[PDB]
This record gives structure tokens, C-alpha cells and sequence, in this order.
């Protein structure tokens, strides 16, 4: 006449690992590393800006691709492989620093620097940057000599940040296909453009010479930039080979930027993004993408790590 | 696996138990039966749940790019970035493999603990009226009908009232 | 919390004990009293301090600036620096929260262990002269005056002297 | 006639966290994250140098702020927000590397490179760096043409590191307000100054042009520097726009540098510093300042983490 | 050290046992002897081996130079590299001392467990035919020749066959 | 008649550490931190290339040290302290990036860019780089004016990466001891060499002036380089002070590079290398060299950390 104690079990448990052996069968376990991606930019609730064909730095200078994006405003900014920062071939010096800035900017608000000038042409244009016919960077101006080979008045321009936030100033240098046609543009002689705020000093020389054709042309503008701080001044001492900023840029607030190739989806919420979609998971670890950004589980090397939620499974 | 009960002196468990984790199976006058001990079961599940809320949990720490999938950054800073990411990756892969190995050893043994806690608490009620069978049962040396079994299952059973019957029934 | 004693078959503890961690409460001819078991208490205290010297402890690893609070460095290396520091911060916040959860589970269970080791070491003194009442007491079925209690409290109590008496006092 | 065992308890314990529960009540616990700062630079026992209004890089060049700091010697170096590296407005190229060097240098010991000159002026001066009247960087020299608009002899000078420790050589470039007054100083034409040790080669051109007024003047010196190694020589080939090193700097030993805004205190010992004071603690973790330096507890996100030192507290 | 057995209620161990970890020391008619319990010993060794294969193990993650022993890199990126390496060094030195402190506490205690697991299962074989002497031995109150102890160590011993003899020899 | 249980022990245990104790004696323990080095580059099974006296970057340009190394092929690349990247004194701009590339390249495969030229001499040579008599960098060519001070034709040259792997292009600039002798080489006037792919734009100026004698000379060539990508062109617009690439370099596969001063040994296998040999160990941690590379145990600060493999050792 007796009583026995015992515990439950089942036909197949789940195998897990312990400090002392590999593959103990437990009643129930649960996964701890996320493997399932969902292939969309889960963007519900957030002010999103898919730049598409506009390059992020293009929002500062304004090639035709970026005309809808010169004063954007976002919680989340998506860059695309097809996007270009440029119309007239060229590049930004110190470029990724500018991107990491813009990505977290929550958008940009433009404002003129007011510049007018005397003794120059201000309206140079190109077949690369097409709007109606040949055009140019919306936010900048090709400054030239009045007539072929004319002297470029040695000029100085200054803008002061009237605001209580720091500005983004961007100028550029025109490297002409030849020293010959450097002259047809900006006149003759050694060409000096010099640029100092007061927390920054530096100066620039053009660099004419052959380059292979890109958008048809063999010339390059290389854009430069510095963050001007409140009640600071920036002075532009220059002689030619200059593309001049019409408007400065100010940053709106906070955001996060990502790079991706999958569709926006406003039915989905998510805070962990990678280029192939969104990691929706409450699990501590993930094996999807080690460069995921946002608020993510930790990337681990392991495909799987099972956590026991029941006792040892002993059957007969 | 520690504490000696599960996969131990209690040789294998019960697929027939679907009401909980730990149970009693009696055999008396009317015959066999079975019933699951809620409170011991609930202590295990509640403790496992504690762990599950510890780890199915939310870092709110935001990280951003310093890196670039479309226009690779210059290669010296790239290599330092990749070197740093991979070192940090090694750390978290070590921590993960170790954390869950550690809690799995604690989980398994935690359950075994709750049985030894149950065994040697009914033996404490049954005082001198029963004996250790060896493999997880008590030979109750006196008759305990289906009402005196619910007596032990819900921690009521008075041993003195069956004391004297049992003492020389054993001899 | 493992081992089954504290917050277990010893239903709640003693605010009246101020001399140590673990104690005896007797009741005999003269009446009640209490006294704290040094040697078991000291084993817990000495084990907790072992932990306390493991962690309130001083690394001699010096770290320097790579960073600047007054004239910010250029922003690419700044972002790599901030990215690295924050990854490192995540690691140590994880390690700290986990270390202290881990040492707390071990601490709590460490104390309960020292009780089950105390209970089941006086039962071994009293061999056949007593039985466990269920919730942490021994019914000593023979008389034990205040000199026979200090017998138990300091490992002297001889069983066979009260053996004769106790066996049939039991029946 | 019986015996009972038990354990102690208390009216209120301290609640802690475990692997399986949050807020278990235990008899006694103790904190593990340091939150208490003391708002001073605990500096007892150590050779301290509070630079105050002298910028750390000013110790190499020697503007009036730094006259008391040209040959300093320290275990601990404190930089201050008010400190300036400069008198005549300007910058150091590659600057933070120089600071991280000086901070850990344990001080600097100067020594002349002996330079003499023929055919130039050696003594240019300015109202920015005043001592008695207009002066200049104590450790450098404004090299000019003999008289207005005169030729600057194409000169080359060299210094050899006679010592068994590496030296810091620092020269500079004068960017003049205009090409006009570039000439009044250093004569006319393209100005080239060239600088190679042998483990280092490079060269420099001035860059005259307007910049906004700073200390009154709109010109800039931008200083440059190299680590010259033992029995090595550095050669200075130059034609103008040159500010020339009088003395080289050698480093004394070891130190730790911090930058802070709180008072030194020689009644207090401490090895963990941040800008708002000193963290005295034996605790493993701290929640005070994640950029603390020295020998510190590790920064963690959490304000508090309690470590049990007693058993579970069960009352009635 | 938990579980109460090793450096506990079994006062010190046996240098004479070279056949295993846990053993029986008997004394009967013919006199003393000893023999080691394979099955308990193998459970410890097999569990320690599990740990040893978890940790004597092979990461396949390759790391390369971003650093240079012959022509030192520029001083800013050097300091960031050295700062990063040293932070990561601190982490792994923390993890290493903590892991093996952790595995050592578990190692010491699991072995002590396997003793309490053995003690407390031969006492269940011996039912009512013996008593806990206090110091890790059972006084068999009946005669047990050299085959009657090969019965226990091989988990065969029937207690009912010596029960009747033992019942009165105890009294 | 009775039965006792017990456990084994020994005369001397090993002392270990626990969560609660320091120096407890356990029966048996085993070490966990590797301390034993093997003072050789354990290279068995692997295609090894010990550059010896050739500098890794010398494999691109080809000074006499590197004649045996211009098209090498390796699983493992060993640099040596005695190795030189250069014969005519000089340096690489952006140098360590090139090294980290070559180290992991698995070797280099050269290929001509085919360039011929008209109106210049192509064969300038020096006593620093001697083979038979005075010679020059095998993979490059000193471009000069036909005869003393003759004009250097303003030239355009281009190379297209025909392959489906990215190329290494390397050119350099000659900084002459004086502007005087700049002229005897490449004629007179401002000297401009400009270089743009399409993914990279830039240009260069010589910088003549004195520097101290090294290999006999007081002149310097500074080499530059860019990764040209498939189907892309780089154009070389230049007027003088140019050393021109004859062959471009392509990467063979994968490898690992190390720096060391100990002997190769093909009798021992190993995957963890440092400059003083090879760490052969299956242990999780090492205390040998914190800059070890390959597949290594983790560097820890501690000399030793013992792991218990037996029970508590209790004797009498
Ligand atoms: C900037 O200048 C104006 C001058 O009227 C002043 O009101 C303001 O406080 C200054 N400071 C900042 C931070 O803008
Ligand atoms: C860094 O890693 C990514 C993949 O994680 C790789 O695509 C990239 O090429 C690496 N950087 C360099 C310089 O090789
Ligand atoms: C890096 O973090 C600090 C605070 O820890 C912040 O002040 C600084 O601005 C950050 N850097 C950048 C580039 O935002
Ligand atoms: C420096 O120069 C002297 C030459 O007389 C020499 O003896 C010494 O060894 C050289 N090198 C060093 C490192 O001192
Ligand atoms: C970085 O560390 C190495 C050794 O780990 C040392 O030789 C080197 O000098 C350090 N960097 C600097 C700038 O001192
Ligand atoms: C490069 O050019 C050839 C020209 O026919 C073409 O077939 C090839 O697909 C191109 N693309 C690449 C990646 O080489």
C-alpha cells in the first residue's frame, strides 16, 4: 500500500548544452539567437526619408536628383546604392565624416549667406547637371571672369552664423581639364583660394590636367566643408577656380541613418536595421548581420544557442 | 546532475503526467492513481520565468554606422574598425555560449532540487509510519484509503492517528 | 531557493537571534532559550567575505585620453572612438548585471546550504533518540536538561546514554 | 522536550536581484557601483602642474601665458578651458597627437639648436604676444627679409639630435593677410619651405589671403612638428614665410594628463580623474563619467547594483 | 563547500584509495578492507571531462595587424589602437579569472555532491538494518561477511533477509 | 561490523582559486594560460615567403633587394627588420594601408601598362640602386627631359584595368635637391603632376630643397598609389618630377602577414604567430604577446590561472 513520487517526461525532448556535457535532452527549450530577418525597412510611426537617387551629401549642394531633398526632415534616413552626390563629376574631401553628420541630423534647414559680387560672372552651367537644359548645383554658383581670359578680381567674402546652432558651409575647387582652359574661365596665373573661420585655417590650389570622361566631361569639382559655430565668422579669400556657397545648412535635430536595398513598409515597427531588412526580436543575440544598426540584439557567431526551460527528460 | 533525484534514485519519469512537473502515484485499497503537485511545479516554472525575463530583454543602446557598404572608407580606418568589431564579436560569442551553458546547468539542477525538496518533505510527514523504498516510493506500513492519500497530497496527514497501527505492522 | 531549508521547511526565521546567523531554540524542564552556532555562522561569513575580496578590488590598468572635452577632435576618429567606447560600455554593463545576479543566487543558496548541513548534522548526533517534527525541530523523546542541551550545541551528546530510555519512551 | 533550529532575520532587509528573481529581500547587501564624486583634483603625493591659462602646446612655442611653463616637470598635468596654445592667432597641424604626447611626457626639457643667420632679420614681433610691449613666441623667431620688399636668401639649416632620447622640433608657416604684404615681409615670388629629417619628408607653401580678425589681426601662423630621433638630423630648406625653432624639446619621463575645471587639493589622494573631480572608491564599477582616466572602476550604465552579503530575509 | 560531505561530515579522506575517487571501507568478521565505487567515480570524471572539452577549445577567428613593430604608425591612430587593445585586454582578463573561479566552485561542489549521492543511497539499501554513526559510516546491527558487503557495493543486498536479525540486535 | 564511505586524497594537492576562496588544495588541476613560446616561425604545410631584406612595399616598385620578390605567392608573408622598401631614399605616402593590403594579398601578379613616350628620356638612374652599375627601381622609370634643362612636354597617359580584379597603381614624385637642379632634370617652371581615376581625384607638386644625405643623396622620391577598379581608367597628366609606373600589380588571393626576427621552421605546425615565434597551444588564454596574430588564445594579463580537475584534497 504505497505512494511513489515522480516527474514528467515526453517522447522527444530538445537537446541543449551545459557546462558539463553537450546534448542533454531537456523537456522544453527556447531559442536565444535570432535568425529570421524580415526583408523590409519596418518604418511605421517614424518620419522616413528614402533618398532614393539622391546622395546624402547631395542634399547640401543640390544636384537635380536632390531637388526634392534640400530641406528634408526625418527620424530615419535611408540611403540607396543608386544615389549620387554629384552631377558635374567630382567628390567631397573628408566625405564620410559629413555623412555620419547628416545621418544623425534629423534633417537640414537651409538659409542664404546673402553673397552678392562685383566684377564677375556668377552663372556658370553644364550639360551634366540638367534641369531645363544645362544647369548647375542648386545650392552653389560657378563664379567666373566676365569674359574669356578676363582677370578675376582678388575677392574676399564673409558670412557669420547668426544662429545658436552650428552651420555647414561647403565650397569647392574647380580642377579644369587644362591650364589653357583654366584661363578661358578664371583668367591666368597661380590660382589661390584661401579659407579660414577662426577655429580652422587652410587654403587651396586648383590642379588642372587631364582626367578620363565622366558624364561626358574630363573636369572635376572637389567640394570642401567646415562646421561654422555660433557667432563665428568664415572668410573666403579667393582668386578663381571657386564654386561659391549660396546657402549654408543647419541641422534640424536627431535621426538615425541606414543603408539598404529593400522596400519601406509602414505596417511594421522596428528599431534594428540592416541593409537586407529589419530584425524584429526580443532575443539577446542575433546571427543575421554584424553591421546591423539601431537598437539591436548582439551579433554572435553562433547560428543557435538553446536555453532549457524544463527539466531533464528521462524516459524508459 | 546534482541533488541525486532526477535521473538518479528516481529511475526515469512519467509521460502520463500532464497536469504538472512533479506528481504522486499511489497504490492502495482502490488501486492506482496519479495527481500533480501544483505548488512544487509552480516554484520551478516561476523560477524559470525569472530567468526568461532576465534574458528575453531589451537593450535600448543605439549604435550607428562608422562604416560604409556602398563607398568603402579608406582602408586604414576600415581595418581598425573591422579589427575592433571582430574583437567585440568574439567577446559576445564567448559570453553567449557561456551564459546559456551556465544557466542550463543551473536550470537542470534547479528542477532536480525541487524533487528532493518534495521527497524528503512527505517522508517528514510520514515520520515513522513508512520507509524509504530505495527508488522514490514510500511503503506505507498501514492502510491509507483514497481519503488519506489526499491527506498527504495537501499536507494534512496526521501521523499519530496511524502511528500505533503502523509501528508493529512493520514488525 | 535550493537545499530546501531557508524559506522552506523552516517556515520563517528569528528576529530574536542577534548573536549569529544560525541558532538553536530549546524547550525542556526549565523552559525556552536560544543560542547561536558560531562554527556554522563563521563558515557563511568567511565565505561571503571571500566573495567580497574578489570584487571590491583594484585593477592597476591605467587608461588615458584619446579624446578631448575642450577642442573636439575631427569627427571621423571621434565617431570611431565613441562607437568603440559604447561597445565597451555595453560589455561591462552586461558583465556587471550578470556577475551580481550570479553571486546573489550563489549567496542565497550558500546560506540555505549551511542550514541543511546543520539540521542534518544534529539529527546524526541524536541518531535514534529523536525524530524530525517536520518544520525544523526534533522531538527529543527522553529528558534533556539544560546541561544535555549544551551537550548537543557543542558536539558532545552521547546517544547510548539516553538510548535505553528513549526507545520505549517512543512506544 | 524538544530542540528547534532556525536562522536570523530583520524588520527590513535590502532587496537585490538574482538569476531567477528581481527584488528578493536579503539580510544585508552592499553597493557595487560608485556614484559619489568628490569635486576636486585629489593630488596629494604627486608633482602637479596646473597649466591654467597656458595651453599644453604653448609649452613648446612659448606665448606669454606659458613663460612659467617652458621647462615644466610633472607627474600629473592639468589642462584648463581658459588655456590658449597661441598668441598670434593660429593652429597646430596634427595637434591632438602632440597633446597626447605631452600629456604623458612627464614634462619637457628644452635645448637650443644653435641656429645663426646671415642676410635676414631674426626679430619680428607683434602686438598679440605682448610682454613688455610687442613681443613674440619665446621659443621661436620671426625670420624676415632685411628691409621692406628685399630678397629672402634661399637658406638651409640643420640640427642634429645629439641626445639618446627623441626630440620634438616645431617650425611654423606664416600665412600673410595679402600677397601684397607677403612681399613687404619675405620678398616676392612663390614661397617654398621644405622639411625633411630622413624618416620624414614633406614641404610647405604659404597661403596668403584674408581671414577675420582674431586678437586684432587677420593673419595666421600654423605650426608644424616632427619627432626627431637620436643621432638624426633635420634639414630646414626655406625661402620665407618661415617661423623658426630656437630650441628643441625633449621629454622628461612619464606622466598622466587630464583636463578639468575643479580645484587641485593636496589633502586628497586619488588615481581616477575626470573633469569634474576624482573618483575615490574600491568598487568594481562606476556610473559617474565614462571618460574618466587613470586607474578607475569600469564605467557601467547602471546607477546601482546591490550585492547580497547575507541570507534571504524571511520574517513572520 | 556545499552539500556537507567532503571536508564536512566525512572527516578527511583516504590516501590509501588509488582505485578511484569514492570508496567503501568495511570491517566485519574477517576484518578491514576497501574497494572503489567505479560508477560514482566515473560520473565525476565524465563531468569534469565535459568542462575540459568546453574550455580546451579552438576559436577559428583570425586576427591580423593594424599595428607595426618596425615602423610605428601615426601617433593618433596608434593611441586609439592601443587604447582599444587594452580595453579588450581588460575584458578578457576579467572573463578568464571569473570563469575558472566559477568552474572551480562548481567543480569542488559537484564532487562533494557525488558523495552525498552515494552515502544517501546505501542508507536507502540498508533500510532499517543500520544507523548513521555520525562520521560517514553505517553500524550494521547484524553480521555481514565479505559476500554480504559485496552485496551493497553491487547494489543487490536484500534488507528483508537481514531485517529480522537486525530488528532485535538493535534493542 | 560496519561500513564506511570516503574519498581519495594525496600528500600534495594543487592550490586553486574559487568564488569564495584563494588557494584551496584540490587533488588535481590543470593550467589554462599558455606561457611557453616556441622561438621559431612554425611554417610547415604553408607556402611561406620570408622577404628578408626586401621591404613589403618594395615588391611593388622593385629596388634590387626585391628582384626575387616582384611576383611572389604566399600563404604566409614574413617581414624582417632589415628589410627596405626603397633604394633611392624616399617613403610611401599612406604607407601602412598599402602594407595591410599586401600582407593579406596572397601575393602579387604584375602586368604592364604598356606606356611608351615621345619627346622625353625614360631611363634615369642612380648610384643608390645598383645592380650592374648604377640602376633604378625595376618596376618604375625616371622620366626626364631629353637634354639638360630642355622642356618637358605636357603629357597625358592612361591605363585601363582590363582584368576583373582591382589593380594597384603606383607613381611617385621626385623632390630635387634644389630648384636649380630640378631644372637640369625636368626643365623650368612650376611643376604639376595630376592624377585622377574616376573614384579618386588629386594632384601633386614637387618640393625641391635640401635635406641630409642618405645613401649618399640629399634627394627624395615620395611614392603614391591608388586602387584602380575593373573597367576603370586612371589618367596621368604630368609635366615633370614624375617617376612613372611600368607595371601595375594585382593581388593573387589570401594570406596572412607577420613581422618577426626568428627562424622559419618547416617541422612544426602553427596558426598563432608573434615576432618572437609561434604559440602552439589549445589553451583558452595566453600571457605571451598581446599583439600575437593568426588564430590565437586570448591574451590575458595573468601569468597563471589553474582549473580544478579533482575534488577537494583533505588529508589528516
Ligand atoms: C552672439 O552674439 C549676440 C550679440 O548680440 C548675443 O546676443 C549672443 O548672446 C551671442 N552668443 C551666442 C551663443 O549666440
Ligand atoms: C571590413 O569588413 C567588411 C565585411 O564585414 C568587408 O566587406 C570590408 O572589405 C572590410 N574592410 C577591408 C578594408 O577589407
Ligand atoms: C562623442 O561623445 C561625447 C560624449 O561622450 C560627445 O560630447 C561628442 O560630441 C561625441 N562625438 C561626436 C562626433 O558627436
Ligand atoms: C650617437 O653618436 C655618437 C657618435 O660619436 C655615438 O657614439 C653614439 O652611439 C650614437 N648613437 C647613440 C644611440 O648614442
Ligand atoms: C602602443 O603599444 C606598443 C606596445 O603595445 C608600444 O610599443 C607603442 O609605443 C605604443 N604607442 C605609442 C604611441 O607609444
Ligand atoms: C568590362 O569590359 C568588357 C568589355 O566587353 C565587358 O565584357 C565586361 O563585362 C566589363 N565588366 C567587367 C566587370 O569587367
Amino acid at each position: 500500500d504505497k505512494i511513489c513520487l515522480g516527474h514528467h517526461a515526453v517522447s522527444n525532448g530538445t537537446k541543449v548544452n551545459t557546462l558539463t556535457e553537450r546534448g542533454v535532452e531537456v523537456v522544453n527549450a527556447t531559442e536565444t539567437v535570432e535568425r529570421t530577418n524580415i526583408p523590409r525597412i519596418c518604418s511605421k510611426g517614424k518620419r522616413t526619408v528614402d533618398l532614393g537617387q539622391c546622395g546624402l551629401l547631395g542634399t547640401i549642394t543640390g544636384p537635380p536628383q536632390c531637388d526634392q531633398f534640400l530641406e528634408f526632415s526625418a527620424d530615419l534616413i535611408i540611403e540607396r546604392r543608386e544615389g549620387s552626390d554629384v552631377c558635374y563629376p567630382g567628390k567631397f574631401v573628408n566625405e564620410e565624416a559629413l555623412r555620419q553628420i547628416l545621418r544623425e541630423s534629423g534633417g537640414i534647414d537651409k538659409e542664404t549667406m546673402g553673397f552678392t559680387y562685383n566684377g564677375i560672372r556668377t552663372n556658370g552651367v553644364t550639360s551634366a547637371c540638367k534641369r531645363s537644359g544645362s544647369s548647375f548645383y542648386a545650392e552653389m554658383k560657378w563664379l567666373l571672369s566676365n569674359t574669356d581670359n578676363a582677370a578675376f578680381p582678388q575677392m574676399t567674402k564673409s558670412y557669420k552664423n547668426t544662429r545658436k546652432s552650428p552651420a555647414i558651409i561647403v565650397w569647392g575647387i574647380h580642377h579644369s581639364v587644362s591650364t589653357a582652359e583654366q584661363t578661358k574661365l578664371y583668367g591666368s596665373g597661380n590660382k589661390l583660394v584661401t579659407v579660414g573661420s577662426s577655429n580652422y585655417q587652410q587654403s587651396f590650389v586648383p590642379s588642372p590636367g587631364a582626367r578620363p570622361q565622366v558624364n561626358g566631361l574630363s573636369g572635376r569639382i572637389d567640394f570642401h566643408w567646415l562646421i561654422l559655430n555660433p557667432n563665428d565668422t568664415v572668410t573666403f579669400s579667393f582668386n578663381g577656380a571657386f564654386i561659391a556657397p549660396d546657402r549654408a545648412s543647419f541641422l534640424r535635430g536627431k535621426s538615425m541613418g541606414i543603408q539598404s536595398g529593400v522596400q519601406v513598409d509602414a505596417n511594421c515597427e522596428g528599431d534594428c536595421y540592416h541593409s537586407g531588412g529589419t530584425i524584429i526580436s526580443n532575443l539577446p543575440f542575433q546571427n543575421i548581420d554584424s553591421r546591423a544598426v539601431g537598437k539591436c540584439p548582439r551579433y554572435v557567431k553562433q547560428r543557435s544557442l538553446l536555453l532549457a526551460t524544463g527539466m531533464k527528460n528521462v524516459p524508459e | 546532475g546534482l541533488f541525486g533525484a532526477i535521473a538518479g534514485f528516481i529511475e526515469n519519469g512519467w509521460e502520463g503526467l500532464i497536469d504538472g512537473w512533479y506528481g504522486f502515484r499511489h497504490q492502495n485499497a482502490q488501486g492506482e492513481g496519479t495527481a500533480a503537485d501544483y505548488k512544487s511545479t509552480q516554484s520551478a516554472i516561476d523560477q524559470i520565468t525569472g530567468k526568461l525575463n532576465r534574458l528575453i530583454a531589451k537593450t535600448n543602446q543605439q549604435f550607428e554606422l562608422i562604416d560604409n557598404e556602398f563607398n568603402e572608407v579608406e582602408k586604414q580606418i576600415g581595418n581598425v574598425i573591422n579589427w575592433t568589431r571582430d574583437s567585440i564579436t568574439e567577446v559576445w560569442s564567448y559570453n553567449a555560449e557561456l551564459l546559456i551553458a551556465m544557466e542550463n546547468q543551473h536550470t537542470i539542477d534547479l528542477a532536480d532540487s525541487e524533487m528532493d525538496k518534495l521527497y524528503e518533505r512527505v517522508k517528514r510527514q510520514l515520520r515513522e509510519n513508512a520507509e524509504e523504498d530505495g527508488t522514490g516510493c514510500f511503503e506505507i506500513f498501514h492502510k491509507c484509503d483514497d481519503d488519506c492519500m489526499a491527506s498527504i497530497r495537501n499536507n494534512t496527514y496526521d501521523h499519530r492517528k496511524y502511528r500505533e497501527e503502523a509501528m508493529q505492522n512493520r514488525i
